[PDB]
RNA sequence: GUCAGGUAGAGAAUACUAAGGCGUACGAGUGAACUAUGGUUAAGGAACUCGGCAAAAUGCCCCCGUAACUUCGGGAGAAG
RNA sequence: AAUUCCUUGUCGGGUAAGUUCCGACCUGCACGAAUGGCGUAACGACUUCUCAACUGUCUCAACCAUAGACUCGGCGAAAU
RNA sequence: ACCUCGAUGUCGGCUCGUCGCAUCCUGGGGCUGGAGCAGGUCCCAAGGGUUGGGCUGUUCGCCCAUUAAAGCGGCACGCGAGCUGGGUUUAGAACGUCGUGAGACAGUUCGGUCUCUAUCCGCCGCGCGCGUCAGAAGCUUGAGGAAACCUGUCCCUAGUACGAGAGGACCGGGACGGACGAACCUCUGGUAUACCAGUUGUCCCACCAGGGGCACGGCUGGAUAGCCACGUUCGGACAGGAUAACCGCUGAAAGCAUCUAAGCGGGAAACCUCUUCCAAGACCAGGCUUCUCACCCUCUAGGAGGGAUAAGGCCCCCCGCAGACCACGGGAUUGAUAGACCAGACCUGGAAGCCUAGUAAUAGGUGCAGGGAACUGGCACUAACCGGCCGAAAACUUAC
């Protein structure tokens, strides 16, 4: 990957993490 | 002086024959387990018809160690295999039968049923 | 005597043990040896400790003797002038006495004897 | 002989008998549990011995239940009140560690006849 | 690791003066009914004859 | 307020405790001394006492020294310290020519015990300062002992005052607090201090009432 | 390229040594850190790490006994 | 899969836990029959995974001796 | 596309840190759809702490066991003249796809040299010189700094408060721990290149016996001192001052109310004292006190130069558990500082010679024998010497 998305990828993933703890917290907002 | 990746010697009749260290309870980054030292094991060896099968996470206390352990009078005591007695939540062995001298140090610390079946507390 | 602190002198222990053995086996020979002086204050207890046995001079001593020095006609010197000699001395029968040093390595360098007042 | 001798000249507990490495020996040694004192009797041989006067200790190795233990005692220590030598040891050591390999009849010590 | 500049004439002048060297203590020997000067370690040696006076 | 007195270590032993249990004692000369000096507010600023120990023949005493010794009328010693108290209402019980003893003390008294450790030279980061190595294997070039980093790249620009190396340890003065006392030898003039106390055998040392549990 | 002592040994391997030849050209010291090359290690035994890299272990002669598979020779010094 | 981007595909085995590994599915981005296809006993200082023994690789370092390092006398450089 | 292409070495990991607070734990509170236990949300707070493993080169992530907690970031995405080199990113070779071809990849796979003697600043240690209004010496005050600051479980209180049950406390006491650090070596362990014993191969001391050299100290079994940790003991306390968020009392402007404008109080691991350490080069160079408290010569006498001394110190010498050298500490004949000698402790374990029994390997007696270093106590026998070099005062103004 010349173009170098090959670093993207992890911080592509990374974001998804990011998404996914924004849930669970709100998860706790309407649970609690 | 038991640490986690330590083999034990099983001295139960609970069906296992050796387990394998997970940890040492007792505080947060905890290295060695004495005599009287609660452990997480995984049965690594056990007999065929078995009660308990390879492969679980059971918990265990040590009853005798190879390295010698100091006592408030100045004398120590030393055993030549390392030892454990399988227990459950409640401070009981999971077996009905201990093999082998235990140290007296599971006395004090209230190992009072694994005292009482073991043949000679030393 | 107790061992040497630091590096010992030959570049090695096993030729430092047979070069104490040599000094001893010529300062018994000729009484006054010249050397270097670290050489001489590391062969000072060494050798006093083979004059006293010679003073208590039984067939276990001739023994032990034999096991350091190797020779047999030092031995013989040993064992029938250095020990009956020195029949009443009481430790101490060696002096160092320190000399000019050498020149092509300015090294310190002293004489070692064998006492003889008495 | 030492510079501190007074301090550990009071402390030096006499009529111990005469025992080295190789002797089968029993040691009285007191228990306490629940408040209550007994005795119990650890018997074995003697397997060594370091000197140092009140800091004297000697250890008795024991076969007990398929498995060696080990019990090490300060030999002017109060919570020993009798030591009985049994049999005379045969021995050409002096700390005899070659015996924590051998089990069963090739551990059995020579009678000093 | 090489030197990034040039030393200035002080400072290698103020380095280079603390190589030195130190004249040792001499004491006074009568031996041979002259009196010579010998360092006071060698004056065991002197009055012995081992040293040497050239 | 607070009791101190000057002795030497002699060395360590062990006795026993009344529960037949074993307790690693240290023994402690703790001779007696005198007071030859002693320090008021208006003179000097600070309320202190200034003690004398040891034996030294009169003939090894620097001239400045001696006179020092006939101002107070005692014979020369040879170490002279110093014992820092808080006001006169301690100060007024000494006295210059009054001579203290071991048995100042009593049993089970925590005491506070100071001296000079012993040397270590020239010591590197992971004996001193008890760093890591890298590792011993796995290709580690010349390696195995040298500290590795040591800060930051062109901002810092420096090296941080205070940072760990290299260096000469030891033999600084220490002090290790609340040791309990466990019988004191009148007879012979002999501390058994419980523990451990800095310096070697012989040393000097000085064992003073413990500031928090006294 | 040619000679090839003795004792252990299957051996021209290896240890010591005879005949013979050398001590080969900067030294003297001193228990600093650190580096390199050797040595030992309590309890645990791959938890280290990219990876059992490096060390450690196995190691000889004589008997016993040796699996899957197979191109029928092997595997095989299997393993023990 | 030395080929599969999505991908750490899905199921099974091993492990306390396995983006690696073995078996199988077929939805083959972008296998395929002398640029040979599919297998194969023996062989490999090839590459990948698992186990017994073993150990300073590690938990966690400690100590000893030699060659430098350090001190003294002699000769006496270099890149910059 | 502004600095660098007559070179600013690029991802992870290791070692080592330092800072911010937008706080994961511990500390203090306000509100609650807060009964209790436990939570939710916001405010104050950076002192300390923040684990070990399976998969991947991996940052990241998922998982296994725990924990009070397993924080987020900056410092050339800290740190390669500190280490690695798994990945990326040279040359070899192969697979898929692209191209007629040399070749290419936005894809994959196996392999692939990590250079340098520190001049300057910086940092950790250690010296020499001069100064502190005479020359020395003993003991110290502290301006200013450095270090440390973590926390859990169980038992009473009490099955009490709360609740209708299930469940289950605040506050206040007591015991035992985890991690980290400092000192020490009595104990337990580790090491032992001049300790003791066993023993293989070989050469030698004429031979036997007894020993020695070499083979990693040849290899084995132990091993006092020293150095250590896996060992032993101790530490992070109690109290105070000023405060944050927050709670208030007395009170007007504004006949009432208001914690605020005048005043007065409570209040946390943060701050200042409290504990340990350095520290008068603290240039305001400090304080208390004690010793020496003294001679000569020359320039043209204004001052200077030179010489010789005291108190004291240095060098030489014997040394140290002090140490790279230097430095520090002890001793120097009026002498126990080192070695030797005598004795003890400890280590090893039953010496040589002789006698006896056996055909012999070998065993028993003489005998807790012999050998031996570091620890302790004695003894001037050996060496600390019929010794050199440094090292002390212009005065004046004012008050008294």
């Amino acid at each position: 990957g010349e173009t170098k998305i090959e670093t993207d990828r992890r911080r592509i993933r990374e974001r998804m993490a990011k998404l996914r703890r924004e849930i669970r917290d709100m998860k706790k907002i309407r649970d609690t | 002086m038991i640490q986690q990746e330590s083999r034990l010697k099983v001295a139960d009749n609970t069906g296992a024959k050796e387990i394998l260290c997970i940890r040492v309870l007792g505080g947060s980054s905890r290295r060695y387990a004495g005599i009287g030292d609660v452990i997480v094991a995984t049965v690594k060896d056990a007999i065929p018809g078995g009660n308990v099968k390879r492969g679980d996470v059971v918990k265990a206390v040590v009853v005798r160690t190879v390295k010698e352990r100091r006592r408030a009078d100045g004398s120590y005591i030393k055993f030549d295999e390392n030892a454990a007695v399988i227990i459950k939540n409640d401070n009981d062995p999971r077996g009905t039968r201990i093999f082998g001298p235990v140290g007296r140090e599971l006395r004090e610390k209230k190992f009072m049923k694994i005292v009482s079946l073991a043949p000679e507390v030393l | 005597p107790k061992p040497t602190k630091g590096p010992r002198l030959g570049g090695s222990s096993s030729h430092q043990s047979a070069l104490l053995a040599n000094l001893a086996t010529s300062l018994f020979e000729h009484g006054r040896i010249k050397t270097t002086e670290p050489k001489a204050r590391a062969l000072r207890p060494y050798a006093e400790k083979l004059i006293t046995h010679a003073k208590k001079g039984a067939l276990h001593n001739r023994r032990e003797v034999m096991k350091k020095i190797r020779d047999k006609d030092v031995v013989h010197t040993l064992f029938a002038e250095i020990g009956p000699f020195y029949a009443d001395r009481n430790g101490g029968y060696t002096r160092i006495i320190k000399v000019e040093n050498r020149k092509g390595d300015n090294a310190p360098m002293a004489v070692i004897e064998l006492v003889r007042e008495k | 002989m030492n510079t501190l001798d007074f301090v550990d000249q009071a402390s030096l507990r006499d009529d111990i008998p005469t025992f080295s490495p190789g002797d089968t020996v029993n040691v009285h040694v007191k228990v306490i549990e629940g408040s209550k004192e007994r005795i119990q009797v650890f018997k074995g041989v003697v397997i060594r011995r370091q000197g140092g006067g009140i800091s004297e200790t000697f250890t008795v190795r024991k076969e007990s239940y398929g498995v060696g233990v080990e019990r090490t005692f300060p030999v002017h220590s109060p919570n020993i009140d009798h030591i009985d030598v049994l049999t005379r040891g045969d021995v050409r050591r002096a700390k005899l560690y070659y015996l924590r390999e051998l089990r069963g009849k090739k551990a059995k010590i020579k009678e000093k006849r | 690791a090489v030197p990034k500049r040039r030393m200035s004439r002080a400072n290698t002048r103020s380095r280079r003066a603390q190589w030195k060297a130190e004249a040792p203590g001499l004491v006074t020997v009568s031996v041979a009914g002259q009196q010579r000067k010998v360092p006071r370690r060698l004056l065991k040696a002197a009055r012995l004859g081992l040293v040497d006076l050239d | 307020a607070r009791k101190g007195i000057l002795g030497t270590k002699l060395g360590m032993t062990q006795v026993f405790d009344e529960n037949n249990k074993v307790v690693p004692v240290t023994v402690v000369k703790a001779g007696p001394n005198v007071v030859t000096r002693i320090r008021t507010t208006e003179r000097d600023g600070y309320s202190a006492v200034q003690l004398a120990y040891g034996e030294i023949s009169p003939r090894k005493v620097i001239k400045p020294v001696a006179g020092q010794f006939a101002a107070a009328g005692v014979n020369p010693r040879r170490h002279v310290a110093e014992l820092r108290l808080d006001d006169e209402a301690a100060v007024a019980e000494y006295e210059v020519g009054q001579e203290l003893t071991a048995e100042i003390f009593s049993d089970g008294a925590y005491v506070d015990v100071t001296g000079t450790s012993k040397g270590k030279g020239f010591a590197g980061t992971m004996k001193r300062h008890g760093f890591r190595g890298q590792g011993a294997a796995h290709g580690a070039q010349a390696v195995h002992r040298r500290p590795g980093s040591i800060g930051g790249c062109a901002t810092p620009g420096r090296v941080f005052k205070g940072t760990r190396m290299s260096g000469r340890m030891g033999n600084d003065r220490v002090t290790t607090q609340n040791l309990k006392v466990h019988k004191v030898d009148a007879e012979n003039g002999v501390l058994l201090i419980k523990g451990a106390i800095p310096g070697r055998n012989g040393g000097l040392v000085v064992v003073r009432s413990a500031i928090k549990r006294g």
